């Protein structure tokens, strides 16, 4: 099983 | 950024059952804010200090990417397999502490590559072969101990290795040469 | 008699077939008349034909079961989350009656039967999780009834197919993750006029985003992120009349975000961020009531719109990287539940706004590398739901409110480069989770509070560049998780305790630049992580202990005090000959010291 990342917006932050 | 990435992948190949990289999260901008990781005024990691934090697995060449890196503390873990090659790509690096680890394999040749080391110490591990003559062209060194190791050969006693005292090479399986017992063959 | 059938026989050749470790198919007995009743079968009518096989999460192994499909009348069969492996079949179109094909999380390799278009009743394919490789077969264009068509995370390693976008009757275009030839988007895929979901992420798309796309007046998601597309975000784009989320994170586009995007009244998420993205944010799309907004590490300039703060769904904006000039809207956080906002690296000047956390639910407050200038809002001091603040590189100044201090789920506390005043409150106690302190180049005054030592698991205290008295707190020493104290640059005074051997994660002591006097304590050498000793430009007295030489320090400063007696023959030496400078009663074997 192979997690697969969803349609959503990215996560990146300070 | 890059030097992030480089440190996740250093964390996914590590055990850590107290959970010491908690705060490496790669969703970061940079891992200055990372627990463990100190950074310069321009945001590039100059020290990892992952010292007696009950560490197992093994180390990443992914490590050489760090450009700015002077402090690697990764000592009293239970680190196994080889020291990377790739650590030599570390230009700044100023201390390599790898000491009382399960590091097995020879001290990479490539560590000759690092101008401005000033303290070695892979003392405490299972490392095997003969020491590079690479590490005399090190001007800087004035710290060395690769005791309590299974190394053998000739031990050079040139350029930084001139002023060395047997402490540093003790308790080595074959190691010869007039800072040792034994001369060589 | 024609209504007879041997759907027991034929699913006992599909469990003899397949590996079955677990005995997930114990129930499967050939001396049972009908398989109604097995597990994972299902016989809809009544009249003993199997309509349905779902095996799912079964640890069956071995080839797809090409036998199944002698079941007349299957109309749906799942083998998810299974170790189905080698080629799918072109007999699989043998299965005429399958309405709904899941095959997905398995290890099935090779390229995709051209004959899975030759199946009518197919409505559902899913073939996500898979090792299917090359190109997509040009008789998927002609697909009857499909309206799901999933290959997500395979190894289809060919050019994005025009003719895809020939399924009239398709909903949902599922490509993402799949190491496609670096391909445009067909300006045919605005021909599928139902589409609803269009996943495209990491498929290697290059060119321009068509203007075609905008016919999609049935999206409800448009996700093109991770992928290398040039050129501007469409104007056409107002024409997704029930777009919900849009994603174009990751990409070269250039050009200006159309005021257009206003027109889209369902728009809730927008992720246009890491692109090159020029000219101001239009007000027309602060208007639409966003519930996320990331621009970040855009090129993009101007004023941030007021218009944000009227949403009254707006949970995250990340904004940070740009040159956005001004303020922030003066009632961002009263209408809306924010939980992360960042605007790190602006040029953002002002106040803070007053009620950020007004609906109690900000976490993160990032707000480094601007011009943001007054006091913190006392509102924040009951903001409890805090875990990160990063208020570093702003132009602030007065007490921080005595509550912020305090609050319990704030993990890193970060005020450096500020001009910020008053004194750290006895509320500190009350910072459960408190992690990281960071509070350097303030003019922060006054004694270091006792509850400081109430912080357990308090890991970083850097409180350098301030104007911080007094005696260190006897509890300061009970923080055994301390890893990194630096108070250099301070007015601290009195002397080190026998406590400090209690610091045994500290890695880095820096005490430089302050008052400090009496003896360095026996038990700095207890200190088994401890590389890093600054105690210099202070006014430490007597004899370094011999213990110090015990420990394996890349760096020690002991310069400007006045340390007496004699170097240890250890720390003799021409590497340690900047680290004993400016002591008169000291003396060693270094040229130059005496
Ligand atoms: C084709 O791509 C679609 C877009 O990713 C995908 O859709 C979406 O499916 C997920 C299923 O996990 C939905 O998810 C979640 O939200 C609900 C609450 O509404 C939660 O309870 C779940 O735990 C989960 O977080 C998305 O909302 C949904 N989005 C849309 C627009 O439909 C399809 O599943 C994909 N289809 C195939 C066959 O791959
Ligand atoms: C698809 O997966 C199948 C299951 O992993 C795999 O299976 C089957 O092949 C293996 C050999 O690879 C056989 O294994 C053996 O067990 C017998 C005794 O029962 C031994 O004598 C023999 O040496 C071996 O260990 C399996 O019996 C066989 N059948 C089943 C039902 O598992 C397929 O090879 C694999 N196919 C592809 C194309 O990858
Ligand atoms: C490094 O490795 C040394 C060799 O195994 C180890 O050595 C000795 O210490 C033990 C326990 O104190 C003694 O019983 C033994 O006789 C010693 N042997 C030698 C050759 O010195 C060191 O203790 C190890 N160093 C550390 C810091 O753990
Ligand atoms: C953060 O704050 C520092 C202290 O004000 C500041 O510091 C110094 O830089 C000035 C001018 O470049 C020097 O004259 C002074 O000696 C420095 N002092 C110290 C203690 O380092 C930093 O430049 C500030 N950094 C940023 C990014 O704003
Ligand atoms: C230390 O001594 C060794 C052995 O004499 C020196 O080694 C070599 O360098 C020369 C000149 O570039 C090469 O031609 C040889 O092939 C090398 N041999 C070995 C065994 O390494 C080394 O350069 C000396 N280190 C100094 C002076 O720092
Ligand atoms: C576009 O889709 C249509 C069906 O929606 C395809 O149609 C035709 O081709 C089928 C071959 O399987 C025939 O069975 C149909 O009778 C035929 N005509 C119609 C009106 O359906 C068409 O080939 C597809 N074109 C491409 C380029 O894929
Ligand atoms: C370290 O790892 C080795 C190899 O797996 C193991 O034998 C040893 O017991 C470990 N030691 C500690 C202290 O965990
Ligand atoms: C670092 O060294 C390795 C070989 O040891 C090399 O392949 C790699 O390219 C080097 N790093 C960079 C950034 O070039
Ligand atoms: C090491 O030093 C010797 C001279 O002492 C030189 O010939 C050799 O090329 C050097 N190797 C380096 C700098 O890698
Ligand atoms: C997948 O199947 C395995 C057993 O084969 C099971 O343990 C696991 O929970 C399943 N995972 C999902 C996500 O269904
Ligand atoms: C695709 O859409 C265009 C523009 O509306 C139309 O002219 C064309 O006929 C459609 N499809 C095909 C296969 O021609
Ligand atoms: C963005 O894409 C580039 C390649 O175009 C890739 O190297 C980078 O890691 C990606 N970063 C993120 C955060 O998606
Ligand atoms: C502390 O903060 C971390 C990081 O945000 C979070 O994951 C954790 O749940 C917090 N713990 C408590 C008890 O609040
Ligand atoms: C110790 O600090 C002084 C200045 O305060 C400096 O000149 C000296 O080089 C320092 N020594 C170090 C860092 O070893
Ligand atoms: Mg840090
Ligand atoms: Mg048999
Ligand atoms: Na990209």
């Amino acid at each position: 099983y192979v997690p697969i990342p969803p349609s959503a917006p990215s996560k990146r932050h300070n | 950024n890059l030097e992030g990435d480089a440190l996740h992948t250093l964390r996914v190949t590590l055990v850590d059952p107290n959970n010491v990289l908690q705060s490496w999260d790669p969703t970061l901008v940079n891992p200055c804010t990372w627990f463990h990781v100190t950074c310069n005024n321009e945001n590039s990691v100059i020290r990892v200090d992952l010292g007696n934090a009950e560490l197992s697995g093994h180390l990443v060449p992914e490590l050489g990417v760090l450009k700015n890196l002077q402090y690697l503390e990764l000592y009293s873990n239970n680190i196994t397999g080889p020291i990377p090659s790739n650590l030599g790509n570390l230009t700044n690096l100023v201390s390599l502490d790898l000491y009382l680890n399960s590091f097995s394999g020879p001290i990479p040749e490539s560590l000759g590559k690092l101008s401005k080391l000033r303290f070695l110490r892979l003392n405490n591990n299972s490392l095997t072969g003969s020491i590079p003559m690479s590490l005399t062209n090190i001007t800087t060194l004035q710290v060395l101990d690769l005791s309590n190791n299974r190394l053998s050969g000739s031990v050079p006693d040139n350029g930084s290795f001139s002023l060395f005292t047997p402490i540093s090479f003790a308790n080595n399986l074959d190691l010869c040469g007039p800072v040792t017992s034994h001369p060589c063959p | 008699s024609s209504m007879d059938n041997q759907d027991g026989f034929i699913l006992q050749q599909v469990k003899l077939s397949l590996d079955d470790p677990d005995s997930y198919l114990s129930s499967w007995n050939s001396n049972d008349a009908s398989p109604c009743r097995w597990s994972g079968v299902s016989c809809a009518g009544d009249f003993s034909s199997v309509t349905s096989v779902d095996l799912s999460s079964a640890n069956l192994a071995g080839p797809f079961p090409s036998v199944i499909c002698r079941l007349s009348n299957l109309a749906h069969l799942s083998l998810y989350n299974n170790s189905i492996n080698s080629t799918l079949p072109l007999n699989i179109a043998a299965c005429k009656s399958l309405q709904t094909l899941d095959l997905s999380q398995n290890l099935l390799t090779g390229e995709l039967p051209q004959t899975l278009a030759d199946i009518p009743t197919l409505v559902h394919l899913d073939l996500t999780g898979n090792n299917f490789s090359g190109d997509i077969p040009a008789s998927f264009g002609k697909f009857e009834n499909l309206e799901v068509l999933s290959l997500v995370y395979n190894l289809l390693d060919g050019t994005i197919p025009p003719f895809l976008g020939n399924i009239s009757t398709l909903k949902m275009l599922n490509l993402s993750y799949n190491p496609f030839s670096p391909s445009r988007i067909p300006p045919e895929f605005g021909n599928l006029t139902n589409l609803e979901v269009m996943w495209l992420t990491e498929c290697h798309l290059v060119g321009q985003i068509p203007d075609s796309l905008g016919q999609l007046s049935k999206l409800v998601d448009l996700d093109l992120a991770l992928n290398d597309l040039v050129g501007h975000i469409p104007p056409s784009l107002g024409g997704l009349t029930n777009v919900v989320q849009i994603e174009l994170y990751n990409n070269s586009l250039t050009g200006e975000i159309p005021p257009e995007l206003g027109n889209l009244k369902s728009l809730r998420l927008l992720d246009a961020s890491m692109n090159q993205l020029t000219g101001k944010i239009p007000d027309e799309l602060c208007r639409v009531p966003l519930e996320s907004l990331n621009l970040y590490e855009n090129n993009l300039e101007g004023e941030l719109p007021a218009s944000i703060a009227l949403s009254p769904n707006l949970y995250e904006i990340r904004i940070f990287g740009n040159r956005l000039t001004g303020g922030l809207p003066k009632d961002l956080g009263l209408n809306s539940p924010l939980r992360w906002l960042d605007v790190s690296e602006n040029e953002f000047s002002g106040d803070l706004p007053a009620d950020l956390c007004a609906k109690g639910e900000l976490e993160e407050l990032l707000i480094i590398h601007n011009s943001f200038s007054g006091v913190i809002p006392e509102s924040l001091a009951d903001c409890r739901s805090l875990t990160r603040i990063r208020l570093a590189y702003n132009r602030f100044s007065g007490s921080v409110p005595t509550g912020f201090w305090g609050l319990p789920h704030v993990n890193l506390l970060e005020l450096v480069n500020n001009s910020f005043s008053g004194e750290i409150s006895k509320s500190i106690g009350g910072a459960s989770n408190l992690s990281l302190l960071i509070l350097s180049n303030n003019e922060f005054t006054g004694s270091l509070p006792e509850e400081i030592g109430s912080l357990d698991n308090l890991n970083q205290l850097s409180a350098s560049g301030n104007k911080f008295s007094g005696s260190l707190p006897d509890s300061l020493m009970s923080l055994g998780e301390l890893g990194t104290l630096d108070l250099h640059g301070n007015q601290f005074s009195g002397e080190l305790t026998s406590g400090i051997k209690s610091w045994k994660k500290l890695n880095e002591l820096n005490l430089a630049d302050n008052e400090f006097t009496g003896k360095i304590p026996d038990e700095i050498g207890s200190l088994s992580v401890l590389n890093y000793l600054d105690l210099s430009g202070n006014m430490f007295s007597g004899k370094i202990p011999v213990s110090l030489q015990s420990l394996k320090l890349n760096q020690l400063n002991l310069s400007y005090n006045r340390l007496s007696g004699d170097l240890p023959p250890s720390l003799a030496k021409d590497m340690y000959k900047n680290s004993f400078i400016g002591n008169p009663g000291l003396c060693g074997d270094i040229k130059g010291l005496c």
